[PDB]
């Protein structure tokens, strides 16, 4: 893994340059606006468990064939494992938001996950539907436009932060595809 | 002669696991822009 | 018949023990034991 | 011998023989007569047993008598048959003793070292002993053959 | 070592190219020829001591002067007979190696390379070994392609001796 | 690389849990320490050829015998090889401020360096003399802030103790 | 240069003794695979340029220092030598795979490669990483059906990976 | 000409020896591999003008600039399209010759010997012919060892083009 | 029928595999939250009469065609029938929640339920609504989020069991759909 | 199948009533006994081949008559069938150790065992000899804990009683 600070090192090591100027310009903003990123990851970790539960129930109330016998969500072990998997993906995308960088999201979960789900016979499009539901819940929690749930923040706009997790969830949804 | 090693009373499992699973918190973290020479 | 009745169990146990030892030495032969050079220096190690 | 082994195992504990050990000695001395009969039958049919075991061995392991094999030539084949006769004699001793002490104290302790020093494959000796076991059990009754192969099996296990 | 495998590799390496279908067909010929050659190797292994003793006796019956003439080159004494049986066993072992290997690779490496040097210095007639190999060809007791494959490695040795 | 955020996240993955509200405080304390650490680093980046230039000749003024024939500063090419090597270490130090730890120094500039310097017969006292001149040239007025100088001198001291 | 059939004969002449029947059904069983082994080498020689170019591209997207000016992968000739050094090891791994024994691999490919790379200043660990990336793509490409009868090939791809690891530890 | 026959003869002539069993097994592999290759040659003969037209269309669809850019090297005019179809027919003919012959003997003699000289002077990219050969491999519609044998001569040409 | 412990042995029996320590911790986790499942089943069966009477009356008061003559819940006998027709459903979902998998209601209650309601003339989409109200009441109860009556519990998470009883309730929806 | 939970749900279902308080009370007994039986299950599982081999060895030592021609063990493949036959029983009580009841034993090995072994001339005495030899070879220091051996032996002697 690399955070945003490490990544301007390893892209300017590869150039043999000194870090400074325009790439230190973006490190300046991290040490500026990290309070917004902190309210962001707090708005994820205080809501995470309801997020994966609502996501898998939305997937099941869209497609009942997984809960039918012969489905992948049928029985005691499989649906608990699916809850576990969705929460793990949620945990990694929350880290990738907190780092401002998607390297560990590749290296620790997205590396070789699609072939694993093919080898287990896991249907892909249902999990794509699930992570899109998590993406909608994440941007709803980040715009503070949760119709059911309220936290108080210092006033201001967090559009860039909201945009960042959409790129990350699309990275997950494309890497599983 | 008549070496009974293991479970000789049956043939053995078909030996197939041709998939890679994402290592969580256990991927061996190596250094960037370099090669681990020796150790 | 009365004599065989007593010795059957112990005879079977000793045979089981012998072949246990043999399988153990076969696998530690295959797994690198007895091929370190401290073993290959002695002449009984060379015979093995 | 069963009596000897009972006596030592009771001697280490500093006690007389319990009634179980005496029971077993009694059962042994009562069966000594059929033990001697079985030893008779195996003893005086030694030529056919060694010959037919040597055949089954040489057909199962042609390499040992192939050109250059350990038992290659007239003298080496004679020596191998001599070894098979040694082990048949030890099996008769064990049958009369009621326990593998004679077989194990003579011919089993350090057999791997000896045969490795001689250049002989121990698996060939095991094959020869198995062939002799089949040939010898062919000449006995059901219960007698069962009790007699009881010792060939121990000799094979020790010779792995 | 001349196998059908190694000559295919040597032809691919001479062009410095990958293994084409030519080499794969040459290897496949070895594979569906091997089933009879492995039977020939088993059968020549099983009948070995008998064939060596019979071949030595056939050489002594054809050339009786070898058991009578004094000198180190002849089998007049006991060590000479032992070395004669050792040589016949060497020939049978090379024939079995060529059978299991699938070509005249072992015996080209072990027997005929520098063979007549020995027969010229140690004063040994190759016709003796020809007479032994003819007995082995006539008396192995094989059938079909097993016989066709064992005989084909026997007369290669005969052709090199002549 | 051990880094600013990355040390916490990787410790909060080994325990397999979501980031703790303890673990958003170490992130917050590491972000506030890196304000100073970036300040010194951009001064190093915007002005490096002058300080490398004035630090390189400080070695040759101390060891004038390297310019002798047969020595490691014999040619003209062996001179600006040394001046390149000093700039490599200043660029690696400029990383460790923007990196926030001794990572790039340990990996890309210390590992195996002593055996290479012994094989080429370069005296390591010469490589530490230029850095030791660079450390005490610093002034907490007019060069940079006083909070910057302690981190800058700390990484310079790490490099001096690693080389020597 | 030996094949796997040659190896038991070269150990049989040494003791001066005929192959016993257990070596023979060890060899007939091996032959009885036969078609699988050549299916494996057919799959590797059909895609050799793709294996080599994708492994080299992953190597330089990973380690950019070799193509950096001054790197060992610098200059039109040094890249051309690096491109097909890997193709040499791929060729000799396929030779050892069709032979069933790593005798051609040790003798003409890995014999003296280490001090060859030392005398040139070539970093042997990066060569080993390139060998590992060719290995991963070769075992990935080896176990697909692609119009072959379904079965298990596991004991053959283990041997194919073992040849690659033998090449990788001997270079470095 | 690289056949399994002529390489066996070349290996026998290099030692200056007669044909051993090694060479006969290498020839026998050709004979019980030939039955599927002759079917592949019949089937590629039957589907020829359809496959050539489809391969040319696939190259034009993948690289549309070849039909638009002016110049002699491109198929922007009619003679350029005629020569492109002629080249694809040449490649298919060499593939069929290698199928019936039993090795990469014809196309080594006729296509790849001095091939990149032409592509460098005439400025024709080899990736076009790679794209045509991938279509021919994907669209011949064969099954089993017929497909395994035709594809194995297709990707040899692909490997030489790359 | 089959419980959660007996679900893994019929999976391992299909491959003649011993159940070993690679899949045992999913069972030990299931044992570890034994008290959570146990109090949840108790919280379901404690207030079960209002659970049924509320759900059937809520199904009535949105579709008042059943009360009209010719309705399936028109007369007094058919209303007594419908009040137990869903009480049996709740009674079997309480079995499936305790057993840990949906095997005890699948062949006992759900097998043959579709053609029974088809041959009797029971409107299936009304029974869909009646069991969805029961699902909503269940997730209200075992999360202790009922605004109508509160029960005392030890603090912690229970959503893993709340998704379980949700996945039991659309199996009753799918089987007569 | 016949577990602890599947009696208390079937009794409440045959009575046609909700899971009452005593039904809630019997699942608590799993929480105290699972810690003893699951660790017995995987020390059985990680040592099963050796256990099976010993069991196979015991009956032929006791009954060497059945290696005669015309008997249940004629050739080597029937002895392999015997080792497979007893490895199945060792798998089934491993299954009953994890379930909590004797559910997987009844309909998988026990129900129907009386007819097959009568019709295929297989003596049940040689089965229970190999099972009983595995039963009495249990002890507290080496094999397992104090409470693991208890119901591990109880699931064994249940099979011993059912086969006889
Ligand atoms: C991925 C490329 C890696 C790499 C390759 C590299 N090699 C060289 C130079 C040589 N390599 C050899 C190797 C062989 N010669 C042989 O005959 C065989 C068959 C067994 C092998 C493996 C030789 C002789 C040379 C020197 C000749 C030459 O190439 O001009 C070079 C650089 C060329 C040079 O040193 O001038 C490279 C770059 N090095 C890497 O960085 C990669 C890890
Ligand atoms: C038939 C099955 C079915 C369900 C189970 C739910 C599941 C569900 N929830 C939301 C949508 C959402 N889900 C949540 C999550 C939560 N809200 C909170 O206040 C809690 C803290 C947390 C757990 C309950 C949020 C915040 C939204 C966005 C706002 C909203 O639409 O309510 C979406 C829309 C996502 C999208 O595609 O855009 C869906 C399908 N809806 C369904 O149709
Ligand atoms: C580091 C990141 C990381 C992950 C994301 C998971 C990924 C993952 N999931 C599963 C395993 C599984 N994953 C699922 C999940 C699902 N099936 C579905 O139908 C849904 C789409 C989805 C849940 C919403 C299921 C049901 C299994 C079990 C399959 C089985 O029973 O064999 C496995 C195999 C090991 C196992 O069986 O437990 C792995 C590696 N593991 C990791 O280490
Ligand atoms: C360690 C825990 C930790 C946190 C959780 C944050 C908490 C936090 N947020 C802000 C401060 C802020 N936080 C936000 C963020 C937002 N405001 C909104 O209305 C949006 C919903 C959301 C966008 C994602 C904004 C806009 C400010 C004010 C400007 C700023 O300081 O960034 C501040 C400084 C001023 C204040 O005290 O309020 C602090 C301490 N910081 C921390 O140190
Ligand atoms: C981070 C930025 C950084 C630097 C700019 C340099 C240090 C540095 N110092 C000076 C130059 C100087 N530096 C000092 C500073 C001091 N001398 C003292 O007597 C005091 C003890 C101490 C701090 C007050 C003085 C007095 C000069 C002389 C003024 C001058 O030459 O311009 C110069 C330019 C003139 C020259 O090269 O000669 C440079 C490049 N090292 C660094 O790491
Ligand atoms: C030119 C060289 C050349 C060849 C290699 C073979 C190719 C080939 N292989 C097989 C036959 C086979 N090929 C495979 C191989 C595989 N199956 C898989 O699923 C894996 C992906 C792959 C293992 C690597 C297997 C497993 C069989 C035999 C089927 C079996 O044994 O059950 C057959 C069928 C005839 C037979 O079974 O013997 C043929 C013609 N023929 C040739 O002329
Ligand atoms: C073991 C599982 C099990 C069950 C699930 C029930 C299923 C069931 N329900 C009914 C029978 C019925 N079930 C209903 C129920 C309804 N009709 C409606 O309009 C509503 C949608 C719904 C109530 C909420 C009605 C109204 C009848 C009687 C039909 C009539 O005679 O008018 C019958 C026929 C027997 C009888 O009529 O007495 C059966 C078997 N019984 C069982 O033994
Ligand atoms: C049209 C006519 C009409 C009714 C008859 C009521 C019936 C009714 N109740 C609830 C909804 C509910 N009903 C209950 C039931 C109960 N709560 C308790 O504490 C008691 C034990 C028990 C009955 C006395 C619970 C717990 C909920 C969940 C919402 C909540 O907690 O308030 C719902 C919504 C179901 C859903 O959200 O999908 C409806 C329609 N409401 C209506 O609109
Ligand atoms: C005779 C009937 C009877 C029972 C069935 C049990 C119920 C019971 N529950 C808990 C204990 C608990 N029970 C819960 C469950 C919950 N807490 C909530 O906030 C949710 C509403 C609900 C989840 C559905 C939790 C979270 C604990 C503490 C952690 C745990 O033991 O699981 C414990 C103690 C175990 C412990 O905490 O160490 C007991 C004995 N007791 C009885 O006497
Ligand atoms: C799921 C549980 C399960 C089992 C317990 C076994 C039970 C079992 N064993 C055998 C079959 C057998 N079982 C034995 C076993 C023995 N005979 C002896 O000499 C000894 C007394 C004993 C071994 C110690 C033998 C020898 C056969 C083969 C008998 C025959 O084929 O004639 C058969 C007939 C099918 C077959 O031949 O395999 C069955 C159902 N199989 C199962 O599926
Ligand atoms: C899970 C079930 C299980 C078993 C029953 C045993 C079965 C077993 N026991 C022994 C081996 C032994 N078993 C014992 C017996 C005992 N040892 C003591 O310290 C106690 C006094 C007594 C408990 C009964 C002894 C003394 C040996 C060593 C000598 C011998 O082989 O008999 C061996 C030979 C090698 C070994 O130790 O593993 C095996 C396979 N192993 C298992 O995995
Ligand atoms: C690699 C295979 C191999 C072959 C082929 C071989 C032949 C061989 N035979 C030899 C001698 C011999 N060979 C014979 C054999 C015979 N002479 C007779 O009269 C008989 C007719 C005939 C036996 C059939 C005799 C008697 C000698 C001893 C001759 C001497 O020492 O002068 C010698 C001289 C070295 C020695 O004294 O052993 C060689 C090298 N050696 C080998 O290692
Ligand atoms: C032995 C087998 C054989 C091959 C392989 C072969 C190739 C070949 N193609 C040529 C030209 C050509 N080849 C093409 C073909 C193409 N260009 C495109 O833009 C299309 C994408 C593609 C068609 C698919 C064209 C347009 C020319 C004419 C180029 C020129 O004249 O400059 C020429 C130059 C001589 C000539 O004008 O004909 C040769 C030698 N000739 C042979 O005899």
């Amino acid at each position: 893994m690399l955070d945003a600070f490490s990544r301007v090192v390893v892209n300017s090591d590869a150039k043999a340059a000194y870090v400074g100027g325009s790439d230190l310009q973006a490190l300046k903003s991290f040490i500026a606006d990290g309070n917004k990123r902190l309210d962001a990851v707090n708005s994820i970790v205080s809501n995470a468990s309801c997020m994966v539960s609502d996501a898998v129930s939305g997937m099941i109330c869209e497609n009942p064939g997984l809960i039918s016998p012969g489905g992948n969500c049928y029985t005691n072990r499989r649906m608990a494992a699916c809850l576990r998997d969705g929460e793990i993906i949620l945990r990694y995308v929350s880290y990738a938001l907190l780092a401002g960088d998607a390297s560990v999201l590749e290296d620790r979960c997205l590396n070789g996950l699609k072939e694993t789900y093919i080898a287990l016979g896991v249907p892909t499009n249902s999990s794509i539907r699930a992570v899109s539901i998590m993406k909608a819940q994440a941007v709803a929690f980040i715009t503070n436009t949760a119709t059911e749930r309220k936290m108080s923040f210092a006033a201001g706009d967090c559009t860039s932060l909201a945009s960042e997790v959409a790129s990350y969830f699309d990275r997950v949804g494309a890497a599983i595809s | 002669v008549a070496a009974k090693v293991g479970a000789f009373w049956k043939p053995k499992a078909p030996k197939e696991v041709p998939y890679k699973r994402p290592m969580g918190a256990n991927t061996p973290e190596l250094p960037y822009n370099t090669v681990p020479r020796l150790v | 018949a009365k004599f065989r009745g007593s010795v059957l169990a112990e005879r079977g146990a000793m045979i089981t023990k012998a072949e246990s030892a043999t399988a153990s030495v076969i696998t530690s032969l295959r797994d690198g034991l007895y091929s370190g050079e401290a073993q290959l220096l002695t002449a009984s190690g060379q015979r093995l | 011998s069963i009596v000897t082994k009972s006596i030592v195992n009771a001697d280490a504990e500093a006690r007389y023989l319990s009634p179980g050990e005496l029971d077993r000695i009694k059962s042994f001395v009562l069966s000594g007569q059929r033990r001697l009969r079985i030893a008779q039958t195996l003893t005086e049919n030694r030529e056919r047993i060694v010959k037919q075991g040597g055949q089954q061995l040489f057909q199962r392991r042609p390499d040992v008598v192939s050109p250059g094999g350990n038992a290659y030539g007239e003298e080496m084949t004679a020596t191998c048959l001599r070894d098979l006769d040694y082990y048949l004699r030890l099996v008769t001793y064990g049958i009369i003793a009621g326990d593998v002490t004679p077989i194990e104290e003579i011919g089993l302790v350090g057999v791997k070292e000896m045969y490795s020093a001689l250049g002989t494959p121990i698996s060939g000796v095991a094959e020869g002993i198995r062939c002799m076991k089949d040939v010898a059990c062919s000449l006995l009754s059901g219960e007698d053959a069962a009790e007699v192969g009881f010792y060939f099996d121990y000799t094979l296990a020790a010779m792995q | 070592m001349k196998t059908p495998i190694t000559e295919a590799i040597a032809t691919a390496d001479n062009q410095g190219r990958f293994l084409s279908n030519t080499e794969l067909q040459a290897v496949n010929g070895r594979y569906q020829r091997a089933t009879a050659s492995l039977t020939a190797a088993k059968a020549l292994t099983g009948s070995a001591q008998r064939l060596i003793t019979g071949a030595a006796q056939a050489v002594y019956n054809k050339f009786p002067y070898t058991t009578q003439m004094p000198g180190p080159a002849y089998a007049s004494s006991a060590i000479g007979k032992a070395k004669c049986a050792r040589d016949i066993g060497y020939y049978l072992r090379m024939v079995t190696y060529c059978l299991v290997v699938g070509g005249t690779g072992p015996m080209d490496e072990y027997l005929v390379a520098g063979l007549e040097e020995i027969n010229r210095s140690f004063d040994l007639s190759p016709s003796w070994y020809i007479e032994a190999l003819q007995y082995i060809k006539n008396s192995h007791g094989l059938s079909g392609q097993v016989a066709n494959e064992a005989n084909a490695y026997i007369d290669y040795a005969i052709n090199t001796l002549s | 690389m051990k880094s600013v955020i990355t040390t916490v996240v990787s410790a909060a993955d080994a325990a397999g849990r979501f980031p703790s509200n303890s673990d958003l405080e170490s992130i917050q304390g590491n972000i506030q320490r890196s304000a100073a650490r970036l300040e010194a680093a951009e001064k190093l980046a915007g002005n490096h050829e002058a300080v490398v230039k004035e630090a390189g000749d400080a070695c040759f003024a101390k060891y004038a015998y390297l310019k002798n024939p047969g020595e490691a500063g014999e040619n003209q090419e062996k001179i600006n090889k040394c001046y390149r090597d000093v700039d490599h270490y200043m660029r690696l130090v400029n990383y460790c401020l923007v990196v926030g730890g001794t990572g790039p120094l340990d990996e890309w500039g210390i590992a195996g360096a002593r055996e290479v310097y012994r094989t080429l017969n370069l005296p390591t006292s010469a490589y530490v003399a230029s850095i030791a001149y660079t450390r005490d040239r610093l002034c907490v007025p007019r060069d940079m802030s006083a909070q910057a100088g302690v981190e800058f001198s700390a990484y310079l001291d790490y490099l001096i103790n690693a080389l020597s | 240069m030996l094949d796997a059939f040659a190896k038991v004969v070269a150990q049989a002449d040494a003791r001066g003794e005929f192959l016993s029947n257990t070596q023979i059904d060890a060899l007939s069983k091996m032959v009885k695979e036969g078609n699988q082994r050549l299916d494996i080498v057919n799959k590797v020689t059909s895609n050799a340029s793709a294996i080599v170019t994708n492994s080299a591209r992953a190597l330089f997207a990973e380690q950019p220092q070799l193509i950096q000016p001054g790197g060992n992968a610098y200059t039109s000739r040094r890249m051309a030598a690096c491109l097909r050094d890997m193709e040499i090891v791929l060729r000799y791994v396929s030779y050892a795979m069709i032979a069933g024994d790593s005798s051609v691999l040790d003798d003409r490919c890995l014999n003296g490669l280490r001090e060859t790379y030392q005398a040139l200043g070539t970093p042997g660990s990066s060569v080993a990483v390139a060998i590992q990336k060719m290995k991963d793509a070769s075992v990935a490409l080896a176990n697909d059906t692609t119009g072959t009868p379904i079965g298990d090939c596991s004991s053959l791809v283990a041997e194919l990976a073992g040849y690659f690891d033998r090449a990788a530890v001997s270079v470095v």
